RNA sequence: CCAUAGGUUAAUGAGGCGAACCGGGGGAACUGAAACAUCUAAGUACCCCGAGGAAAAGAAAUCAACCGAGAUUCCCCCAG
RNA sequence: UUUUGUAUAAUGGGUCAGCGACUUAUAUUCUGUAGCAAGGUUAACCGAAUAGGGGAGCCGAAGGGAAACCGAGUCUUAACU
RNA sequence: AGGACCGAACCGACUAAUGUUGAAAAAUUAGCGGAUGACUUGUGGCUGGGGGUGAAAGGCCAAUCAAACCGGGAGAUAGCUGGUUCUCCCCGAAAGCUAUUUAGGUAGCGCCUCGUGAAUUCAUCUCCGGGGGUAGAGCACUGUUUCGGCAACAACCCGAUGCAAACUGCGAAUACCGGAGAAUGUUAUCACGGGAGACACACGGCGGGUGCUAACGUCCGUC
RNA sequence: GUAACGGGGCUAAACCAUGCACCGAAGCUGCGGCAGCGACGCUUAUGCGUUGUUGGGUAGGGGAGCGUUCUGUAAGCCUG
RNA sequence: GUUUAUUAAAAACACAGCACUGUGCAAACACGAAAGUGGACGUAUACGGUGUGACGCCUGCCCGGUGCCGGAAGGUUAAUUGAUGGGGUUAGCGCAAGCGAAGCUCUUGAUCGAAGCCCCGGUAAACGGCGGCCGUAACUAUAACGGUCCUAAGGUAGCGAAAUUCCUUGUCGGGUAAGUUCCGACCUGCACGAAUGGCGUAAUGAUGGCCAGGCUGUCUCCACCCGAGACUCAGUGAAAUUGAACUCGCUGUGAAGAUGCAGUGUACCCGCGGCAAGACGGAAAGACCCCGUGAACCUUUACUAUAGCUUGACACUGAACAU
RNA sequence: CUUUAAUGUUUGAUGUUCUAACGUUGACCCGUAAUCCGGGUUGCGGACAGUGUCUGGUGGGUAGUUUGACUGGGGCGGUCUCCUCCUAAAGAGUAACGGAGGAGCACGAAGGUUGGCUAAUCCUGGUCGGACAUCAGGAGGUUAGUGCAAUGGCAUAAGCCAGCUUGACUGCGAGCGUGACGGCGCGAGCAGGUGCGAAAGCAGGUCAUAGUGAUCCGGUGGUUCUGAAUGGAAGGGCCAUC
């Protein structure tokens, strides 16, 4: 009837949610299809081509939100 | 091997075959030995009749295996740089 | 009767150090054009069995 | 498809050679853009493709 | 024509039976492959012929590897 | 007994007595346990047969690499990272 | 004369009843069809199993036939059904995920047991740090919706009113993740290794799809 | 076949608010007893008393035993 | 006449008759690894195979597809023969790079090649097929009749609500007081039709359907009577079944239809003759249904093979000649 | 030597004649007061037929088998892999024969970098220009655009234009995410060489998420890894790839 199918697993979320371990480069955030929902911001960066937020240096993790409209913003301070 | 229905883990999994069909007459020697191979002079074979290589064997290395004490002289055979040392350490010489 | 050795299975692992034995990777000797040379490149090189098949590994190889 | 496999081989003498497809269904003109060659180590023009 | 074929006689010997083992002629399928043709079961079961106390085999147009071994047969290894 | 679930109107059994179903050989890995210990152990066979002899040989103390090969390193790589 | 007519023997078998643990593993009784013919009967013979024979029903081939009976291969195979025998003590599941010519079977993971290791590991409460777009609400947006206002029937726009799983300019509880702390908890935690069983669940509560917000219905999440 | 309180029967033996008392389980306590683990007197291998605690259980795992036939200890021991 | 011995006797098989087709005899064909044998001590007025099934009047159109028959010019094609090019090796050549003869090898396949298939023609008493939209009419109408589009060609005679018609008890007529059956018609044949024969047909039939006279206990509606059981006594003496029974009704409960649970009603203990509503009564591990990577036999342009039939090459297999 | 011959000679293609293999289920003779069989003679046929080995065709005559699963019983119908949204209770993840769509590719630029640009739509005024081209202004503000579904994203634009290019590079990879597993994904940084830029710096393909097939058996290129007496070689391994 055509109604059916669907993606599969695809989680892309939140993996570091706040201050973490924070190694070399965990993941702090694999929201893929994204770049506002998440923005790479401070010690951490990368945001690879899935839009995934790298996270650099080892440390703690902020989550913040800055600049002109909104912008959740992610990063990661010393700890 | 049969887990269902799949494809079996050494299936899936290519093969990487080629056996040496010569380190099978190549041996291994130990810093332990020597001080067994009857005497002195560790001749390539010797060792044989000492009863630790084997008839078939036809090249074999000394390596270090941590002993030597007396002077002995490997002939006739191959020895790492490692072990070519503690061997003449204990007064003994090599033959290449 | 001496235990029989699944020939297919010693034809892609081997016994390591201890009781791993690391095989080959797959994914690559077919339509290789079209797939990532980082890809290919973390595939030319052998590893140990993931641990959860490892128990099946040391069944076909009873005397690996 | 319609997108036949190339193979851009290295104007060295080594065999080395780097693939991907092409549209010869209207890129006749043999392509070639200059990649590296692991065999010398170094940088030259790879041309074959259709 | 010869000569054979054929015919008669005599002297010898065979014939048939029998548990396995043994050599030879011929030779399944169920089964396994989680189906099924290649493959397996298996040269097994089974049929047939022949022989002895054993049979069969056997004195290299063998093997090894530049050193050499030295018919055949059976056991243990080599090695799942 | 089988089932999510049986007094179940679901299965089995008229009753009794006797019989009736995880064994055996070899191989491989563990656990316990005894021997010995960087060594352990023999196989066939001999036999003055459960001895004693026989160590052919098997496992372990070295691993890495597809291999040549190298070796407490070794592969990977032009790279001694 | 006649595969001619009526009708015993002889051959056959259309109907009914009775029998159905029968007198009988197909008969008895009363009727019925053929009865010089492709008729019927005695004795002996010949066709043998994937073969025979068949005025053809797969019918018959010793009460057996879509491939006889006997012995063998043979303890064929049976992911199916049944059955599995003395006692006491400790722990204690699953009825799920993912693959599967797989779906009432298996295999890895999960959950049970046993051994060995290892840390304030793990849990509850408190507090601290987080991302959230669910409930709800709302109507800028995407659609849907009225009622009024400036359109040779009406959209657009404006004000007033609603609706939404695939609407969101808002937004909980709360769950979850991480940090610190006390107490409590025979380590409850993690890792590796010996043995598993289990992958048919059922009902009730709550949040839902589906069904009729029907079903002791069905498919999920969770207790 | 009373068949829409289990029945009798109830005008309160129904309902509402408030309050006390009582019945009520294999729950809790008491008394005696058993086994696993931690603890104390301890003792002082060991082992028992005092005590904190645990002891429903299918598939299944782990741990202890009973009894049966036959071998040795048996030319013993028991037995008309 | 024959048939499912043991639920089918028939409309089924057979039949004489008809037709097609094969077979020249050491026949075709069949049993058989073969020898041999049947066919037949027969020989085309014979024998085998196939289909139709007395007889009467008959048996239309389609050869596109499959099969069979003839052609076989051309295209494609087996084994066979093996051109030709390439490679390995190495004498020699060379300080070396490489080049390399001959031989031996590995490979390459020119070329030669029959039937078959493609192709050309035929053949339907060979397997088979015989029209769609819908074209143009007394109110609309409706579209049987038949235009047009496409078929290999589009159902002729005869028959038709039939052993064939779904709607269906079609409609009408007959028979009856009343007839979903029956008989005679109509034709709108879901989906007849000409030897997998069409329509008829005297006679025949333990054949299907309908009607009538006779006849009756078939029935209204059962009554009496004669015998064999049943009942009683004496003798002999089974069966299936069976967890254990101290084996009631109801209403509810409950794995969802209760002798056994809850409530309640009822009920002194035990036989004998009768009856069958219940013990989901007895009997057969449901035959229907699904499932098993179960079985069997059967079918075919499923797959893979194979006997048989058939092709060519070499062998047994020789001598000449013409082209 | 090179075209066409003539004889010669060879060797194939046909086709005739012969006899002498071979056939004879014609006749006769002997074994033999046998229809068998064998030998002999004669006639007919004759290198044909036929048989063996090889080979193309034919071959349900026979044989062994296959002929899926899901499924509100089965079947019919539909479905089977991948991507997007809702279902999904604000982490991840979740079922139905639940509600809706898409993929099996496309690009040598539609990749890289540097430099620059920014819409849709309406109003007004303008030759042919009208509903709707191009032009001027004003309002408007991601309602445009995005190679192709949907979701999220995008102005520092990923959206648009151009110059120059080949980083759609090779070897590796701290550390993570996600899977039962096979495996899939993100990845700063290092080494060698590129490109673009004055430079900082960016580039290991495309805004991201679909555009896919494990193993085996082989084909090709490379390699002095191996190569069964030795040197080679065949073959094997390794790397790239079909
Ligand atoms: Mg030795
Ligand atoms: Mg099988
Ligand atoms: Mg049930
Ligand atoms: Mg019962
Ligand atoms: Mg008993
Ligand atoms: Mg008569
Ligand atoms: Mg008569
Ligand atoms: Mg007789
Ligand atoms: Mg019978
Ligand atoms: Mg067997
Ligand atoms: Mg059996
Ligand atoms: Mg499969
Ligand atoms: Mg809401
Ligand atoms: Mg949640
Ligand atoms: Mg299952
Ligand atoms: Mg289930
Ligand atoms: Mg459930
Ligand atoms: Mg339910
Ligand atoms: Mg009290
Ligand atoms: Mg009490
Ligand atoms: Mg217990
Ligand atoms: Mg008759
Ligand atoms: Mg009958
Ligand atoms: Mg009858
Ligand atoms: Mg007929
Ligand atoms: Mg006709
Ligand atoms: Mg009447
Ligand atoms: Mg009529
Ligand atoms: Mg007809
Ligand atoms: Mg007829
Ligand atoms: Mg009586
Ligand atoms: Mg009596
Ligand atoms: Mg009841
Ligand atoms: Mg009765
Ligand atoms: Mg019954
Ligand atoms: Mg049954
Ligand atoms: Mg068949
Ligand atoms: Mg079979
Ligand atoms: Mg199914
Ligand atoms: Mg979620
Ligand atoms: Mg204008
Ligand atoms: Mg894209």
């Amino acid at each position: 009837g055509g109604s059916t199918r669907n993606g599969r697993d695809s989680e892309a979320k939140r993996l570091g949610v706040k201050r973490f371990g924070g190694e070399s480069v965990l993941a702090g955030s694999i929201i893929v299809r994204q770049r506002g929902t998440k923005f790479h911001a401070g010690a951490n960066v990368g945001c690879g081509r899935d839009h995934t937020l790298f996270a650099k240096a080892d440390g703690k993790v902020k989550f913040e939100v800055k600049g002109p409209k909104n912008r959740k913003f992610i990063s990661i301070e010393a700890e | 091997g049969f887990e269902g229905g799949q494809m079996p883990l050494y299936r899936r999994l290519p093969k990487f075959g080629f056996t040496s069909r010569k380190a099978a007459i190549t041996a291994e020697i130990r810093l332990s030995d020597l001080a067994k191979v009857e005497g002195g002079v560790v001749d390539l074979n010797t060792l044989k009749a000492a009863n630790i290589i084997g008839i078939q064997i036809e090249f074999a290395k000394v390596i270090l295996a941590g002993e030597v004490t007396t002077p002995v002289t490997v002939r006739g055979l191959r020895v790492t740089k490692g072990a070519r040392a503690a061997i003449e350490a204990a007064g003994g010489k090599i033959e290449e | 009767p001496k235990i029989k050795t699944v020939r297919g299975a010693a034809k892609r692992f081997k016994k390591t150090g201890k009781g791993g034995f690391k095989h080959k990777h797959a994914n690559l000797r077919h339509i290789l054009t079209k797939k990532a040379t980082k890809r290919k490149r973390h595939l030319r090189p052998k590893a140990m069995v993931s641990k959860g098949d490892l128990g099946l590994v040391i069944a076909c190889l009873p005397y690996a | 498809g319609i997108r036949e496999k190339i193979k851009l081989v290295s104007s060295a003498g080594t065999g080395h050679f780097y693939t991907t497809t092409k549209n010869k269904r209207t890129k006749p003109e043999k392509l070639e853009l200059k990649k590296f060659d692991p065999v010398v180590r170094q940088h030259v023009i790879y041309k074959e493709a259709k």
